[PDB]
Parts: structure tokens; sequence; C-alpha cells
């Protein structure tokens, strides 16, 4: 299936494609041509993944010197997963196509926990641990005692690599996750470290943002081979919300005793090394007179000199100071306060910790940590936390603020209080991706209105275009429920959440509904304790238990091996007859993880308007920051901050293949024309005001009657 | 607030937290309650360590940490030395290089005789107060007014 | 089950058909159906749902995998045409022996 586009000759894998990818491709031929960086927005999951693939291949072919390589990024590891699908699907057929083998090569990238050859490794799952042994055992001491051939467990696979990996590189071909772990066991060779290494050579290259966001890791990869890169960014609405967790840094009590207790044996630690080996380990200060990664981008980081801790006797004792600091500063009991400025000004003057030797805090200590030879920084992990958050603070405070809460939520008196660093905007730490990258294209699903974008994240976008699902059947039919059998009023407000009436309207809905609506159903609430307290209310009267009998009911805990469990029964619950009703958050992390298809997640109910709660300092700071800069109204940005998350979870069931499914939102609020406009176009233009504020009983009827037509074949 | 108690009457802190450590000489937690209980014998003598003290050497100080009360205490009297900016010098390397002997003094301070420390001090005294000590000095309260506001 | 014990002695040259015709989505099982599946396609006995208001996916499988036919009911003038149909011989596939 050759497309003839306007631009040039594409290929694709499978037969048909629909109006929308014609109009999606072209445009985003547009923005390739004009080589700057823009945001669009496709319905489906899937399909928009292979046009998007595809036509970068093509252009590829036609202008390779206009593209060097492809950075396609995915939310979650299990997500990125069915990419690569996808793309080895594609190259099979243009390599049917052509008939031979092409220089292409395409790898994804995963943490050393995710993939790992090595069995020590193999049984710890924690994120850190992999990373502290897996440091111990590369370490260049291990290394360079591995060239003594000493008695000692060295791993032999980065050896093997060093050796072998470095002299030849991969030829080419498409490896995932799972079978590049079978090559690293086959050639004893990293499936990791050669994964790295073929980033210098490599057409397509994909991971998570957390791989190409935060300076610590994502510079090292992300280094300036990649000028002029294709760097695509998919269902990246919740961007700035990650792009904000890979600034912010939370300082706790117990994290800062561990700090403290940590802090005690590096100073023991020194105290061994002076007496066994200081000459060969003095060594480290000649080279720090002439000049864990740090959180300091591309620009903002410097390098001049360590400044005025250049031992580590010097070094030690200023961590001492500022985490005393810290550790008074946190112990004070009072109302949340802000101070970006000041805090750095207050630490200088009160401590005597100037900020330009505070700058290179973070930096000094990964250099003087090594020379340690600490078994692993897993331990030392929380004193690093604090050393970021030291070099962090003093880098810059322009565009973020420091929170400070003696007192946590949902506990009346805690002894755990915990200091904030929440960012603000997010402009500033994904400005090195717009910048150094000649062109970046935001491709998402259930994008919120992209106006905003664009004054949330400092860039100028080249198109502006909202691409609608054009399907021979009406695959979605979505509605809006405000009005219960009793007529009254059903919004989900702060005021009216502990009205009865309206949550009894959400019971008899839903007991309804599920009379009628087929095995799978998804509902969605706006927090834990309401979630709770509407199952509780309906527990006390009868509507909780003949849902029980018609269908089978599971709720979402904040823990997540019970999540597991629980998602892991409603599967198979929809496989059979029996069905099921599965409570969730919206901003559950199973919610955005999960992902619903035919038959999973029928219908998805969205009970109440997705707000998080007013009294959240953090949000403050970054919503009121954006009214003063970028213009942003709170109201504005505090409805967008709905809908995107709103949409966020109800745009599943539409995932692909045509799978039929109706959603239905049980709030009068979305039925306001502000929360219409700032839905996503596929879905709004569905949406009729024939069906917008159906009543509780008219709305179930139009849900039995729409189910009647997607069940007949095509 | 956090410290389980005086070494000698831990009763005042679980009532209340608001007795706030006093620095001394030497570098010793003592507590409001206590102080009293010095001033009636010695006036100026730790219980335990029996340190003299000039004028009951009390400053009210609210860091958990001894070594940090001397540690900071004494890197207050020592940035009243080598305070000049680091403008003045041109050459790379001078510009932390100092801070590093400064630092040095501090921890040989803490611990070591001071002798050595105070004689050598004397010898910058010489030279910097003539025009470095009293133009920074001057002018500290000129930057920070301007950074206050 | 019921029906397979019976139609289990039935002679292997009559072409074993069920009908269900079922209206609650629901289905409330001892044993898990999928396994009954199994079990089914080895008896080659044809089931054929027509579904009423409900698209329910177990069925679907149930039709598609034992090789009937699954349909839901438009309206009651549809509802006799699905049955009519039903009514002709079904045509012999390749597991069907005569
Ligand atoms: S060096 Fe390679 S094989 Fe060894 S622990 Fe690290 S990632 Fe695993
Ligand atoms: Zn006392
Ligand atoms: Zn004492």
């Amino acid at each position: 299936m050759k497309l003839n586009v306007d631009g040039l000759l594409v290929y694709f894998p499978y037969d048909y494609i629909y109006p929308e990818q014609f109009s999606y491709m072209r445009e985003l031929k547009r923005t390739l041509d004009a080589k700057g960086h823009g945001v669009l927005e496709m319905p489906s999951g899937t399909g928009k993944t292979v046009s998007l693939l595809a036509l970068i291949m093509a252009y590829q072919r036609a202008y390779p010197l206009e593209v060097t390589k492809l950075i396609y990024c995915s939310r979650t590891v299990p997500e990125i997963e069915k990419v690569i699908e996808e793309l080895r699907k594609l190259l099979n057929f243009y390599e049917k196509q052509e008939g031979e083998k092409l220089p292409f090569l395409g790898l994804a990238l995963s943490s050393r926990k995710n993939l790992c050859i090595h069995p020590e490794v193999t049984p710890l799952r924690f994120g850190k641990d992999v990373d502290g042994k897996c440091h111990s055992l590369t370490a260049s001491y291990v290394r360079a005692q591995y060239q003594h051939d000493t008695s000692l467990p060295h791993c032999r696979f980065y050896e093997e690599f060093d050796a072998h990996g470095r002299e030849v590189p991969l030829p080419a071909g498409i490896y995932n996750l799972d079978d590049l772990k079978a090559l690293g066991r086959r050639q004893g060779w990293c499936p990791y470290f050669l994964a790295r290494y073929s980033i210098l050579h490599a057409n397509v290259v994909v991971y998570s943002y957390h791989y190409l966001l935060d300076p610590k890791i994502a510079d090292l990869v992300s280094k300036e081979l990649a000028r002029k890169a294709v760097v695509v960014f998919d269902e990246a609405h919740n961007i700035d919300n990650v792009c904000i967790d890979s600034m912010s840094v939370n300082l706790t009590r117990r994290t800062l005793d561990r700090c403290q207790g940590n802090l005690e044996t590096l100073q023991k630690t020194v105290l061994r090394i002076k007496e066994t080996d200081e000459q060969r380990l003095r060594d480290e200060y000649r080279r720090l007179v002439e000049g864990a990664n740090p959180v300091l981008p591309d620009e903002v980081l410097q390098e001049a000199v360590p400044g005025s801790i250049r031992t580590a006797e010097h070094f030690l004792g200023f961590l001492r100071r500022l985490l005393e600091y810290v550790k008074w500063r946190l112990r004070v009991q009072h109302v949340v306060q802000e101070s970006p400025p000041a805090f750095l000004s207050g630490l200088a003057q009160r401590v005597c910790i100037q900020r330009k030797p505070l700058r290179f805090c973070a930096e000094r200590l990964r250099s003087l940590l090594h020379t340690l030879e600490i078994t692993d920084l897993a331990d030392f992990s929380p004193l690093t936390l604090l050393a970021n958050f030291a070099t962090l603070v003093s880098t810059y405070a322009k565009g973020f603020t420091i929170i400070i809460e003696p007192f946590d939520d949902r506990t009346p008196t805690i002894a755990n209080p915990i200091l904030h660093f929440s960012c603000m905007d997010a402009s500033l730490a994904i400005k090195p991706v717009f910048e150094r990258f000649q062109s970046v294209i935001i491709t998402s699903g259930t994008l919120s209105p992209l106006d905003i974008y664009p004054k949330i994240l400092d860039f100028h976008p080249v198109t502006m275009a909202t691409f609608t699902m054009t399907l021979a059947r009406v695959c979605l039919c979505p509605m809006i429920i405000g009005r219960g059998n009793d007529q009254v009023a059903i919004s989900s407000k702060f005021e009216t959440r502990e009205d009865i009436a309206v949550i009894r309207n959400y019971g008899n809905l839903l007991l309804e509904m599920s009379a009628v609506v087929p095995d799978g159903i998804v509902a969605f609430f706006t927090s834990y304790q309401y979630m709770e307290s509407t199952v509780a209310s309906w527990y006390e009267q009868g509507i909780l238990e003949n849902i029980q009998r018609n269908k089978l009911l599971f709720i979402e805990t904040q823990d997540g091996a019970e999540t597991s469990v629980a998602l892991e029964k409603y599967q198979e619950a929809c496989e059979n007859g029996r069905g099921a009703i599965l409570l969730s958050v919206a901003r559950g992390k199973v919610s955005e993880g999960i992902d619903f298809v035919h038959h999973y997640g029928r219908a998805v109910i969205m009970f109440g308007v997705p707000y998080v709660y007013t009294q959240s300092r953090i949000l403050k700071a970054r919503l009121e920051y954006l009214r003063d800069q970028f213009q942003i109204r709170e109201n504005d940005f505090l409805t967008f901050d709905a809908m995107r998350h709103a949409a966020q979870c109800v745009g599943r069931a539409i995932r692909g293949k045509t799978d039929y499914g109706l959603m239905v939102f049980a709030d009068k609020r979305f039925a306001r024309g502000d929360k219409r406009g700032k839905l996503p176009r596929w879905i709004q233009e569905h949406l009729t005001d024939a069906n917008l504020n159906l009543t509780v009983d008219e709305g179930v009827q139009v849900a039995k009657y729409f189910l009647r037509q997607m069940a007949q074949p095509f | 607030m956090d410290d389980q108690g005086c070494p000698r009457c831990k009763t005042t802190k679980y009532r209340n937290p608001s007795l706030k450590l006093m620095v001394n000489v030497c570098g010793h937690t003592l507590c409001e309650s206590c102080v009293d209980l010095l001033f009636v014998r010695g006036a100026g003598n730790c219980p335990e360590c029996g340190t003299p003290l000039r004028k009951s050497n009390f400053r009210v100080q609210l860091f958990e940490d001894p070594t940090v009360d001397k540690e900071v205490e004494i890197r207050k009297k020592v940035l009243k030395i080598y305070n000049k900016r680091e403008e003045d010098f041109p050459s790379l390397r001078e510009y932390n290089d100092f801070l590093e002997e400064v630092e040095e003094i501090v921890f040989n301070l803490t611990n070591n005789v001071d002798l050595d420390n105070t004689k050598k001090k004397m010898e910058i005294y010489q030279k910097e107060n003539k025009d470095v000590i009293q133009k920074n000095k001057l002018k500290l309260t000129r930057e920070q007014e301007e950074l206050e506001e | 089950s019921i029906a397979m014990q019976t139609l289990k002695h039935m002679p292997g040259h009559t072409s074993r058909e069920v009908l269900i015709i079922f209206s609650s989505l629901t289905t409330c099982d001892p044993s898990n159906i999928y396994d009954l599946i199994k079990t089914l396609k080895a008896a080659k006995i044809r089931v054929s749902v027509i579904g009423l208001s409900a698209e329910v996916r177990v069925c679907t499988v149930l039709a598609r995998e034992t090789g009937g036919t699954y349909h839901v009911i438009l309206d009651e003038s549809h509802y006799k045409e699905l049955l009519t149909h039903h009514v002709s011989p079904p045509p012999a596939s390749s597991s069907s022996e005569c």
C-alpha cells in the first residue's frame, strides 16, 4: 500500500487508511518540511504509531541528511514494547517490498533492572539496587582489579563487551527488550550497554521520558550527536507533570535522618581509607584542583572549579552544615512557607554557606564518593538526593520554589514532615529538548486544546491541527448525564459531595447501566476518599448489593499489590460472562498505566469532574505562578487540569481495531460549554446536543439502543 | 527540640520544647533550666567537663549537633577575615584557593591548637586590616541592604 | 453441559446443534466456561447464540470458536428473521462428517 503523499511516496503495511490518516501524514510532513517543532493530536491509541513511524521512515529515505534519527518516546515500558512490534512489522513489510536488507537500525532502551543477564542482580527488583549493584561490578576499581584477575566476582558481560562490542557494532535489525536480552546472553554482552553504544549509529531509538527529560541521565545518552533528529513524544499530554517530577525533589525527616546516618558511615569510611590507602586516593585532589548524575542541564551546568570544598573532610563538614540547616529548617512548626530565593540567602546568612560552593556540591559528591570505593550507591542514595537538592537550589530559583510542610495532609498531627521543592513551570526543564533538537513532535491522544501547551511550554508551534477519527461506523457514542430520575443537579461539587441524593443518583445510574452494559465496565471517581464515601453510602443502602447481584464489583486501593491482583481478576471476569465493575481513581496509576480494548472497559463511566483538592499547597505555586507568568487564569488551568485528566481516563475504550464502546460522564458539569470545548475534538464532534444532558433513565435507553447497532457486523 | 533531653535534667524537654540550646566554648549541650543550675555554683563552669567560662559563655542556638555549634560559631569569626571578594584576584586558581585555607583554619581551630592560627591571623591582620577588611566590611551593609529588597 | 450429556451419545452422522437464546448478559456458572468450550469442539457440537439486547463477549468466542454464529436482536421484526434463518440446515464444514 504505497501512498503517494504530497511530499513524496510513502509505503504502508496495512491495506487501507482512514481519511484522518491522510490529514495526519500531510500535516506531519508539513512540520517536517518546515523543520520546526510542533504539536498534533490523533484519536486512535494504535494506528497513529504506524502512520507516524511510516512517514518518518519515508522522509528519512528522501532526506537522510535532514533527519539524523528518530527518537520516539512512550510513557511506560509495557507500552513502548507495543511500539517496537509496530516498527518490527513495518520493517518486514518494507524489507519484503525492497527484497533485501537496508542499513536501518531500530532498538529500545530500558533500565538495567528491566533487562540484565547477571544472575546476582536478577532476584532483586528494586531499581536502585540494580544501579548500585551494577556500578560496583562495573566500577573502575573492579575493572582495574579485574585486570589483576584477583579472586573476586567480576561481571564478565561488560568486560567482554568492551573487548568485542567496542570493535564491532551490530550491523542492523530490530530488537525488542525481551528479544534484546537473548542476544546479550548468546554473545556474552550487555543487552543494556550494547544498546547504549548503538545510539551513536541508530536510525530509531525509543525510551520513556525519564530517559530523555531528567538532566541526570537524559543528557548522557541524548548528547549533541542528535543535533537534527526527529524527537517524538507519544500520548505525552501529561508531559508537564512528568517534566516537573524530573525537577521536584522531596526532603523528609526520615530521609534526612537516613542522610545523617549515612553521612556518619562516610566519615568512618574516610578514616579507614586514610590509614589503609591515602597517597593513591589522594590523587583525586590533584585533578580536582585542575577541574547519580548532576541535575543541571547543558548550559546551566558548570564545571569551573569545585570551590572551597577541595577535600573530603572539608566537603563532609559542608554537608553537615547544610544538612543541619535543612534539619532545623524542617523541624520548624508553622504554616506552609514559600521562599525560592530567600532560602538560599537565609542558608548563606544563617550557616555561612555561599551559593557558588553549594552549586558544585552534588557534582563534587559523585567524584568524592567514587574515591571511597563504596560497596554501592543504594545505601547512600538518600544523601545524594539531598545533594541534588543541595546543588539544585543553589543553581536557580527564578522559576522554582521551596515549600515546607511541618504537617502532612490527612493527619491532624504527624511527626514526619516533608519539605517540597516542586517546580512551577515545565518550560525550564524541557528547554534543551526544543533548543537542541531541530523539531519535536508532541503527538498525543485525548489532548486538551493545544492552545494552552505553547503557553505552558515556551515553544513556537508550526502546526496546530486536531484530527477527528472517521469510520464507516460510529464506534464511539459518548454521552453526558447531569439530571437524575429526580431531575436534580448531579454535579460532584465539593459542597455538593456530601449530598446523599446526588450519591443515590450515581448508584442508581450504575445499577441500571450495569444491567444493560455487557461484560466489562470501569467507573472512575475523583479521589480515594470520595470513592470510599460513595462506596460506603451505597453499601448502607441496598443499591450496592443489587449491583453485586447483576455483575461482579472490583475496587482500587493505593497499594500496588492489591491493585494488580484486583485488575488481574478483573480481566478474567470480562472474559467470562460474570462481568466486572472496576472502581478506580482518575489520578490512580492504574488509570494511566492500564489500556482498555475490545471487551475490556466497554463503557467507561466518569463519576464527577476530576479535580485535585484545592488545599494541596504544591499546586498553588504551580498554579498561581502560571497566572503571573504566561498569563493563564487559575480557573482556566484548573479546568484544563480536569478535561485533560478526564480525557486521559476516557479515551482508552477506542484503543483500536474499531471496537465499539460508549463513554458516559456522570456529571452535569461536562454539559457546560467550557468543558465541552476543552474536550478533545474527536470526542466532542460525535457528541450532540440531543444527548448532551440525557436523564439517568433517558441515558440508559440510548445506551441500550446504541449497543444493539454495534453488535451487528459491519 | 527532637533531642531526648539534657544529659543531667532530661525532664523539661519532654514537657515543652521551648528551651533552646546554649552555645559554649565547650561546644556542649545545655538547657535554660540547666543554665540556672550552672549559675548558682561555678557561674560559668560546665557541670561534667568543668570547662571555665569568662561570663557564662552563653548564646542561644538551635542546632542539635554540638560540633556544628563550634564549627558555625568559629566560621562566623573567620569570615571577618579573608572577606575580600573573588573578583579582586584575576587568577583562576586564586579564586577558591584562599577559601581552602580559610576552611583549613576553621577545621584547624575546631580541634587542633589555635596558637599557630592566632599567630598566622596576626600576620594577615597587619596587611588586610588596612584596605580589604575595612572596604569589604563597609560594603557588607550596602550589598545586604540591596539584597534584602 | 446438560445439552452435551444428551448429545454426547447421539450418532456421529447427525449434525448436533445448539441455539442459545441468551437474555440476561450475566452467566454465573460453577466452573469456568472456557474449559467447556474445549470439550464442545472435540464433540463437534455447533453452538450459535442469539443474544438479546447485549453483545456478550463470552458467547462471541463461543460462536466463532465452536463454528456457530452470533447475533443480537435489532427489534422484534428482526427477531423473526434470525430464527427462521436457523431453520434451514447449516452447511457442513470440514470438521463435519457424513
Ligand atoms: S554490567 Fe551488564 S550484565 Fe553486569 S550487572 Fe551491569 S547491566 Fe548486568
Ligand atoms: Zn540541663
Ligand atoms: Zn561539657
